[PDB]
Parts: C-alpha cells; structure tokens; sequence
C-alpha cells in the first residue's frame, strides 16, 4: 500500500477542498442519524408526556431540531456532492500534469519500450483510478470512522455499556468485514481477469483467423473452444456475484443485530434508570439509521486493491533514469551549423555484427546531404542520437565545432528542426498544429506558409480555426508529410533532419515534396535519410551505406560516373 | 433521440430470462412485505416497553417473530441477488452467440473492415455492459413502484395524514425532477461539443509526446493542460450542479417527509393536531410505524438513481448493437455440387463484378482464364483490386458474373468441399493454434509424421527450430509473439504444403519478411506454385520471367495480359510500374 505515498503527497495542494468534501459527508450522514433518532426520541418524548403534558413538555426545542437536522441533510448531500466532485477534478489535473511533466524526459527511451498504442491507453486509464482514490476510497472510510465515533461518543453520555456496544458492532464490521470479503473474492477476482484475457485473445485469434480457419474447416472447432472459455468466464462470474449476494445478506444481519441488541439491552435501563420509557427509541433508531454510514464501507476496500494497482503501473513507469540529462548554460543559438560526426553508428548493430566501428562524415554549412539505405535491413538511429534521444555509446557528434552533449534543450531545439516519418497530426486547431513549430507567428504567417508549402485545400474552411485530429478532419500521406515540412519551415532551425520524406507517398507528390526541400531549405544545412533513388542528383555529397559502413560517397554525376553500387541501384536491382 | 426504439431492442432482449425478471419482479414483492412486518413488530414491541412498560422476557414472541423477519428479509436480499444475476448472464450469452454467429456467417470480408481491437469492444465489453441493466436496473424499476405502494397500503389503515406525507410527495418528485431535468439538458447541448474535444486531450498530447519533445514544446503543453485541465472542470461542474439537483429532490422529500411524519406525530400526542387519525386516539405503535417505514418509502427510488448509470451504458451498448444485427449484408450463396475430381482446376471469369457484403463493388469487370496448371500473376498500384480476387475465389465474396471452376460455377460449389481442394497463402499470417506443430497440422490433421516432417522441411521451417526453445511443439503464443514476421510467415507456408490442392491462391507472401526469409519463402513457394494451378498477387515486380501469365490491374479492371517478357519490352502499365520498383532501393 505504500504505493500510494506520491499521489497522497499531491493532496497537499487543495488540501482544504478535499477536506472539505469529507467534512460535508460526516455533517450530512450525521443528521441523517440525528434526524431519525430526534424523531424517534420526539415521539416517544410525546406519547409518554400526552395530552396532560402539553404545558410540560417543550416540544418546541425537539421540533426545530428535526426541521435544522432536516435541512442540512438535504442541503448537506448536495454540497458534499459538490465539493467532492469538484475537488476530484482538481486532484485530475494534478494527475496529469504530475505524470505529463515526468514522462518528458524519458520520452523516446523508457517510455516506447512497451506497445505505444496499449500502454498510453492504459497510463490514462491508471491516472483515472488514482483519481478514484479520494471519493471512491478515503471518503467512504473516512466518513464511516468517524461518524462511529461520533455517534459512540455522543451515546456514551446516555450509557456507556450500550454506546460500545452499538459503536464496537460497528467498528467490528468496519474493520473486520470489509478485508474478509476482499480475501474471500481474491481468489476468484484472479481467476476472473484470467480468462477474460483468454477469452479476449481466442476471441482476437478466431476472428483474425477466419479466412484460414475457414478454409481449413477449424472454424466451428475453434468456435466451440471459444464458447467453453466463456461458460468458464461466466462461472466466475456467478461466484464473484454469490459473494457480492453474500455481503448484502450479512450487511442486513449484522444491522438487524444491532437493532435487536438495543431493543433488548436498552429495555433493561440506560442510566441507571429502571423504566427508560423514551431512552429507548432513541437507541433503537440510533442503530436503525446508523448502518447507512457501512453502506459503501466494503465497496469501497475493493476498489482499493485497484488504485494500489494503479499506482504501482504509474510509478514504475514514470521512475525510471532519463537516457539523457541536458546541461545549463544558456548558449547563444548560432545559425549555420556545421554538423560533424564521427565513428557514430548508423543502424542498430545485428546479431551479424554489422559495423564495430560506425561511420564519418562531415557536413560543412549549407550543404544538403541524401544518405541512402538497403531497404529492411536493419533501421536508421542517426536522428535519435542527433535529436538526443539517447546518448551515443559509440563515437561522437560534433555541432558547429562544439559536442552535441554540451548544449541545454533550450538551444538544441533551436538548432535542429527534424521531419520525423511518423507525423503527429495534434488533436487542435490548424493553428496550434502549427504554432508548435513556432510560438510567436502571426496569423498571415501561418497561412503564407500553407500557401507556400501547398496545403491550401486546409485554408477555405473557417481558414486556420479548423478542428484537426481525433475529433476533427484526418489528414492523407503526403497531405501530412508538407504540415511536417510547414513545421519545419516555420521553426527555421539552421539544421534540418529528414526522415524519408517522401516515403509512401505517389511520384506526383513525391516529386512535389523534393522540390520543397531544395527550394525552401536552399541554405540550411539538410541532412535527408531516404531509401530512394528520385530527386537526388539535386544533393550534394551522396552518401551510400552498406551494412551500417559507407561504402560509396560523391556527389550523384561522381557517383554515377565511377562504377560503383549507387550505379547499380539506379540501374534497377 | 433514439431511446425509445433501442430501449424497445433492449427490452425485447430480455425474453430469454424471463422467469429470472419475474422471480426477481417477485421477489421484490416479498421484501416489500418483509420491510412492513419487521416495522410493525418493532413498533409494537416498542410501544409495549415504553407505554404499557411490559419487560423485555415477556416480549419473547414478538422478538421471535422479529428476529425471524430479519432473517427471511436477509434471504430475500441474498436470493434477489443471484436471481437478478442469472438474469443479465443469459441475456449476454444470448445475444453474445447470435453476434458470433452473424460475425462467422458474414466470414472474413465483412470482419476485416474493422480491426479485430474493436470486434473486441463489441463482443466482450459492450455486451457486459448490458448485465446490469438486466441484473439490478430492470428488478429495481419493479422495486420502486412494488415497495412504496405496500408502505402507503400498509400506513393508510392505521393513519390517512402519515400516508398522505408519503403520497402527497409521490407526485411532487417526478414533478421537480423534469423541471431541472431541462435546465440540466440544455447545460449538456451547450457543452457536448467542447468537452468531447477535452476528454481525449491528455491522451493526444500523450501519444504526440515525441513531436512535442524535438520541437521543445514540453513545458509549453504543461499550461495546456492545465489550461484544458481547468476548463473542462469548469465546463462540467455546470452540467453537475444542475444534475446534482435532481437527486438532491429526493433528498428533500425525503427529509421533508420524515421531519413531517415526526412534528405531525408529536404534536398530535400532545393535542395539538387533532386530524389525521380515524376518531381514535394516535398509537405509539401508529407513529413508529409511519416513521420506521417513512425513509424506506423513498430508499428504492435512491437506489434507482444509483442505477440510472446501467441503464445509460446498456442503451449505448444497444446503439452499437442494434445497428451492428440489422445491417442489410448478403452473403455468397451456397449451391450443393461437389467438385469432380483432385486434379488442377481450370478457373476462367466471362465478366465478373466482385461485391462486398454491403453491395458495393471492389472489383470491375474481369476477362481472364487460367488453364489446368497454369501459374498466373496479379500486381498493379494499391487499392487496385488484387485481394478482392483472392477473396472471391475462395468463396468469401459475392459476385455476379461467371466464375467457373474447372467447368462448374462458384456460386453453385458447395464451400464445404470446395474448400478441401483449396489451399492457401495471405500476407499477414494469422496463427489460431495453440503449437507450432498443431498449426502446421491444422490443414491436415490426419497427416503421418513422415508427410508432417517433409512439409516443415521443405518450407524452411526446421532450419529456426532449434532456435526455438521447445522445438516443433513451442507455444505461439498470441499474435505470433514467439515467431518473427519471418518465421511465422514459413509457418503459414507449412500448412500450405501439407495437404496437396487444386488450386493454390498466394496473397502477397513474403512482402513484409525480413530479406532471408523472404528468400526462403519464395523458394519453398515458387517451386510448390508449378505443380498446380496457383494464382499469387505480388509488388516484387522482378524475377517472375517463369511465371506464365501475368494480368496486371488498376482500378479493378485487367489492362494487360501477357508473359514478362511481351510486358517489360512493350512499354506498358507494367513497364511503369516495373520502373518505380526500381526507383526504390
Ligand atoms: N471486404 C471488403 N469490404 C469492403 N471494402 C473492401 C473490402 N476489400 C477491399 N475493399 C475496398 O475495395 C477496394 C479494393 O481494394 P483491394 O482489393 O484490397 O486492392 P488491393 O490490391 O488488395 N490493395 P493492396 O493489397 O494494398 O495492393 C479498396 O478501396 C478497399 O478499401
Ligand atoms: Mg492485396
């Protein structure tokens, strides 16, 4: 349950919302109790009294007790049901800015370790059981606690012998029940997210394989197998609700008892006194109105085991060592870098030992350079080591004379712009896909560059207020290869990385975007990885990698002239 | 807008249990009796020790009686609740097999339009989310118009004042209720829009955290969240504070109807209210039992407001599956003729139009023939209709037009036997079984060891073995972890081998491969394609001078037709396509 400790940490901002929110449950599930128990006290007040002990009996006391008692019942659930609400998206927010700010710097190392696409539905998920922790948990048990103790001590004034035993039945049930129903069912609860993931993955399976199990008549043995795992899957669900069926029927029981004990133990006197008389109800609705507090008592243990669950899930993943830690120096961002490297690997070494020593190469300032790439062997990591993804184990980068390692996020940023191949389409507004790139541009500016780039098709409709994304329009290759490239331009780096622009994409816009690239970026400094032979004669100093070695490197007419394997790549094969 | 006709769907369901929503309408019933005896024994148990003054030992039948209605209102509780359970299962595993069974019937082109993580969703985590309107929402609808009348029936003898609190407010709930019910459903309508956009804003800014790292918008996405963090609280605590008011209604009458019952109760034992009773003097037992009974008046409509959320998601579920069993898709149809003979088919089309199950046409019209033996080749741009015509000869796609198998149409060819001389290759392998050695089996399950060894020989299946851990019975595992791309791709080539076939439909192999096993595949497939007739849609574009026909298509239609070394001379659609092949390393 340690686990827990850095998010209960969090509730130290709005620690008084959140008290509050407990607070206005205790005051309104006490005068749910004071309501019923003046009222039963009032009536029997009454009927004992009569009509001869109008004159005698002020009633007029009682009477603006069960009208106040009623008032902040009813006015006291809607504002703890508030203040709770409230309050529980306050704490959210604290979530996702805690977990957003400390993935960051283990972004591309760290984090795409697992599956992207599973594990980033499930860290939303997890920050929304955290977020179940304080209403769905520590409100329901905070509550209960001390309204037994309340409700104890305020009986204690009455008889003690009778206060302890209506408050120690309760506190019995408030610690003993609720983890003997959680041990009870653990075992089944296991047993249950067992076989709904092998259902799951039968499931996935039978309706992927179709065609082939079709074919090969499997299709109705395969279906049969399926349907015993959910017979399976639904028998532990019967004994997940014969227990549930179980703590409902004890829950009454064990309320029933405390009514029973106070009518019995209240009917021998409570002070002292041989003849109660109007004590008695005043006990016995005590308990009858006292057991709403143990209502979500057991509810509410359950659902603890999975924000403790939750909270393992969030803090292993977002505790992990940063592959890379920036220095602060605050160094003028200088244009015209000169990008140099030297004996740093290429591609992720293969069991084949592909190249123990990396490669060289020097980029002056203003040069466009094309590296060109076997397709499927192996994968290209010079942007990431570029990008400062991840330290180089091997070699060194060397930016403008001065190491890549040596300068603060702030400046590297500014000194690379890089088109990745994957382009993130942001669920917002065309201006804010493309204010990314640069913060400050005015309105014209973004729309000049759309012109400019050719995404004018993205100008008609309400011009740059378009919802882009998830909830908006989607966006075809090439049509979300020139925003990676709007990006670029807009950002203005001295430095441009590119990562197979023109990748999946037709020769009529493949032919469009290479014209970009010359164009445009005339003067900064491209470095292009592609596994493409089309626009290249406009790049300077070609260079062809062999095994993760450069085997050949020249200018394209150089290159082509001398025999070599960028002759044979353009000749076909 | 579309309540009523799915909540008709949803309750039209539930004819399969209906003897589990009528013990449980029942059942209901019962416990709203239970709750007047036990208030009526403890009220009169109470009266007789604070009016009459009886002790306690000269109680015991009443305190029997009540311990016994205890007892049995725990059974009913605990009964209610398995009752209600058995409910809700057979509607799921009703409706979760014909879901299953019009997803098979529809067969693999009407499962692959979407991907398999969200039939998932359909099957297993939108069904479940109607148990619990069938489980607790529909009982406890029973219960809150069974229980309330049965307290007001049971008050209504002993006092008409105190059953009038309870009934006078009967109609001021739903009253009030509709009247924030309105200002709370325009409080939705103004901000459906603007909190759809918020919900999914955190998980975009997550999934899109490398984008924001290399432009260095980090820090600068930090204050959008908290600035979409802190209007979409703002925009949502508007929606709560009007629908906190409805359940804050009962909450109201509730209180009202309690301190009501207290103050009209004490004052008339005191004298001051003289109506209400029937010209007889208010019992003590009268007041205890109007007051025990008053908050058990309105506790099944506080439990009804608890499950108003089941019933939300099962009519979102029911929105999903209502459409999903009433899609208007036909399927191929089935004639009864068995094939001749095992040998090589000969498969020739006068004019066919391919057709999805939803009636739109994949593929135009088609002029082609294959003799007995004849190895042909489809390539052509994506999107051109290649795999529509694998589908189609294999009986997964409708079609109109003549496509006659070895002189007999495919419409009119039983699937079942059909599909015994039809063996196969896809891109993308999909591996059902449980081992490697069961899943090369599957095609043939009775093959001798011998005939088993030389299919994982001769598709370079046994040459990764001893990589694998546990050898040719190694586990799978799901999704093919174990195996790579590669490896599970020579899998699929095994079971392809085993049993011999008439007809032998390639779908892009060894596309996606890593470069030696695509070498191994094709090797093991380009000399098993030549001694049958085999039909393989390729992008290579290179090395299929041996291959004896080669129809190439765009949009649907065969364009050219010829041996390779009449199309790459000729200039053609294939010559153009041949030369981006070779513009990409
Ligand atoms: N079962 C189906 N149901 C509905 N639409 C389909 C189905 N199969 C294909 N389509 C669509 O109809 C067209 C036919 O495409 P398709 O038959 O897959 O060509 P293709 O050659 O297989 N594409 P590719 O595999 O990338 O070369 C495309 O626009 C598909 O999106
Ligand atoms: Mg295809």
């Amino acid at each position: 349950m340690r686990a827990l400790l850095p998010y209960l940490a969090l509730y130290k901002r709005h620690k008084w919302m959140l008290s509050l929110g407990i607070v206005l449950a205790i005051v309104t599930l006490l005068a749910s109790i004071g309501l019923l128990t003046l009222s039963g006290w009032f009536l029997s007040a009454s009927a004992v009294a009569g009509v001869a002990g109008l004159y005698s009996f002020n009633y007029m006391l009682p009477a603006a007790g069960v009208r106040g008692a009623a008032i902040t019942r009813t006015a006291g659930r809607y504002f703890e049901r508030l203040v709770s609400a409230d309050a529980t998206f306050r704490v959210l927010q604290h979530l996702r800015i805690y977990t957003f700010s400390k993935l960051l710097p283990l972004s591309p190392a760290g984090l795409a370790r697992y599956r992207q696409g599973e594990l980033l539905n499930r860290v939303v998920a997890d920050v929304d059981t955290l977020d179940h922790l304080y209403l769905r948990v520590i409100s329901p048990l905070v509550g209960a606690f001390v309204v037994i103790m309340v409700v104890t001590i305020g009986l204690s004034f009455l008889d003690f012998t009778l206060a302890f035993t209506l408050g120690g039945i309760m506190l019995l049930t408030l610690f003993l029940m609720p983890p003997l129903f959680y041990r009870a069912g653990k075992s089944t609860g296991q047993n249950l997210t067992h076989l709904r993931g092998q259902y799951r993955q039968q499931l996935t399976a039978w309706l992927q394989g179709q065609a082939e199990l079709t074919i090969f008549g499997a299709s109705d043995r395969y279906r049969t197998q399926l349907e015993n795992t959910e017979i399976q899957w639904l028998e532990a669900q019967r004994r997940q609700s014969e227990l549930t069926a179980l703590s409902q029927a004890i829950m009454l029981l064990i309320g029933a008892l405390a009514v029973i004990l106070m009518l019995w133990m209240a009917s021998g006197g409570v002070g002292g006194n041989a003849q109660p008389g109007a004590l008695i109800a005043l006990f016995v609705f005590c308990a009858l109105a006292a057991f709403e507090a143990l209502a979500p008592v057991t509810g509410a243990f359950q659902h603890l085991g999975q924000v403790i669950a939750s909270a393992v899930r969030i803090s292993d993943l977002t505790d992990q060592k940063p592959e890379v830690t920036f220095p602060d120096t605050q160094t003028r961002v200088a244009d015209r870098v000169s990008l140099t490297l030297r004996d740093v690997q290429f591609t992720y070494p293969e069991q084949s030992q592909q190249a123990l020593k990396g490669i060289s190469l020097q980029v002056n300032a203003g040069e466009h350079i094309a590296i060109l790439g076997r397709t499927g062997c192996g994968k290209s990591t010079l942007l990431q080591q570029l990008t400062r993804a991840w330290d180089p184990q091997q070699g060194e980068i060397l930016l403008n004379d001065s190491p890549i390692a040596s300068l603060n996020e702030a400046a590297l940023r500014q000194t690379i712009s890089v088109v990745p191949q994957r382009v993130h389409l942001f669920s917002a507004t065309l201006r804010d896909n493309l204010l990314l790139a640069s913060p400050g541009s005015s309105d014209e500016a973004l729309s000049e560059i759309l012109r400019r780039v050719g995404l004018e098709k993205l100008l008609e409709d309400a011009g740059l207020n378009s919802w882009l994304g998830e909830g908006g329009r989607q966006l075809s290759g090439g049509e979300l290869r020139r925003l990676a490239i709007a990006r670029a331009l807009l950002h203005d780096a001295p430095l441009v990385l590119l990562d197979e622009p023109t990748e999946g994409l037709d020769a009529t816009t493949e032919s469009q975007i290479l014209e970009l690239l010359a164009e445009m970026m005339r003067e900064k400094t491209v470095l292009m990885v592609t596994h493409r032979l089309r626009g290249l004669s406009r790049f300077q100093q070609i260079i062809v990698m062999d095994n993760g070695q450069i085997i050949e490197q020249g200018t394209h007419a150089e290159l082509l002239a001398r025999q070599g394997r960028y002759y044979q790549f353009k000749q076909g094969l | 807008s579309r309540q009523k006709e799915l909540t008709r769907w949803l309750k039209q369901q539930s004819v399969i249990s209906q003897r589990w929503l009528n013990i449980s309408r029942l059942l209901g019933f019962v416990s709203g009796i239970l709750i007047i005896a036990q208030a009526w024994f403890m009220a009169r148990i109470l009266q007789h020790m604070i009016m009459e003054n009886i002790p306690r030992e000269a109680l015991l039948l009443p305190f029997t009686l009540l311990v016994l209605t205890f007892v049995l209102r725990a059974w009913v509780v605990w009964l209610r609740e398995r009752v209600g359970y058995h409910a809700g299962q057979h509607i799921r595993f009703a409706i979760r097999r014909q879901v299953l069974d019009r997803l098979q019937q529809a067969g693999p082109a009407w499962i692959q339009g979407k991907p398999a993580g969200s039939w998932a969703t359909l099957v297993l985590e939108q069904i479940d989310d109607m148990h619990d309107y069938y489980a607790r929402y529909l009982p406890q609808m029973a219960l809150a118009v069974s229980v309330p009348l049965l307290i007001v029936v049971a008050i209504f003898p002993s006092n008409w004042a105190a059953a009038l609190i309870l009934l006078g407010t009967a109609p001021l709930i739903p009253l009030f209720m509709a009247l924030v019910g309105m200002g709370a459903a325009d409080a939705n309508r103004r901000n459906f829009l603007a909190l759809a956009r918020l919900s999914g804003h955190f998980l975009d800014r997550l999934r899109g955290m490398e984008t924001l790292r290399i432009f260095g918008r980090g820090e600068a996405e930090i204050e959008s969240i908290r600035s979409a963090s802190e209007d979409f609280r703002q925009r949502t605590m508007e929606v709560l504070r009007l629908a906190f008011l409805s359940s804050g209604i009962l909450e109201f009458f509730t209180s009202l109807s309690i301190a009501l019952v207290a103050v009209y109760f004490g004052f008339s034992y005191l004298g001051e209210l003289d109506f209400g009773h029937y010209d007889t003097g208010v019992t003590l037992a009268a007041g205890f039992l109007a007051l025990i009974l008053a908050p058990e008046f309105f506790q099944p409509l506080r439990d009804l407001g608890t499950f108003y959320h089941a019933k939300a998601q099962a009519v979102g579920a029911a929105d999903s599956l209502k459409t999903f069993m009433e899609t208007p898709l036909a399927h191929p149809q089935r004639g009864e003729a068995e094939l001749a003979s095992t040998d090589p088919v000969t498969i020739e089309a006068e004019e066919l139009f391919i057709t999805s199950p939803e009636g739109k046409t994949l593929a135009g019209p088609l002029n082609f023939t294959l003799p007995a033996g004849q190895r042909a080749v489809l390539v052509g741009r994506s999107g051109s209709g290649k795999s529509s015509l694998l589908n189609a000869l294999s009986g997964f796609l409708s079609y109109q037009g003549s496509l006659r198998i070895n002189g007999i149409e495919l419409r009119d060819l039983s699937p079942e036997s059909w599909r015994k001389h039809l063996s196969w290759v896809g891109q993308n392998p999909q591996l059902p079984a449980a081992t490697l050695r069961d899943n090369v089996l599957l095609a043939r399950p009775d093959a001798s060891e011998q005939e088993l060894q030389a299919a994982l020989d001769n598709a370079w299946v046994s040459e990764f073995l001893p990589l694998l851990p546990q050898g040719v019975d190694t586990p799978v595992g799901d999704q093919a972890a174990r195996l790579s791309v590669g490896q599970a791709q020579r899998v699929a080539v095994a079971r392809a081998l085993l049993n011999p076939c008439s007809l032998l439909l390639l779908d892009e192999p060894a596309a996606s491969l890593d470069a030696h096993s695509e070498q191994r595949v094709m090797e093991a497939l380009n000399a098993a394609s030549l001694r049958q007739t085999t039909l393989m849609v390729t992008h290579q574009l290179e090395d299929l001078a041996d291959w004896d026909v080669i129809w190439v298509m765009q949009d649907g239609r065969i364009i050219e037709q010829g041996r390779y070394a009449e199309l790459s001379v000729a200039g053609g659609p294939f010559a153009t396509l041949l030369a981006h092949r070779q513009e990409e390393i």
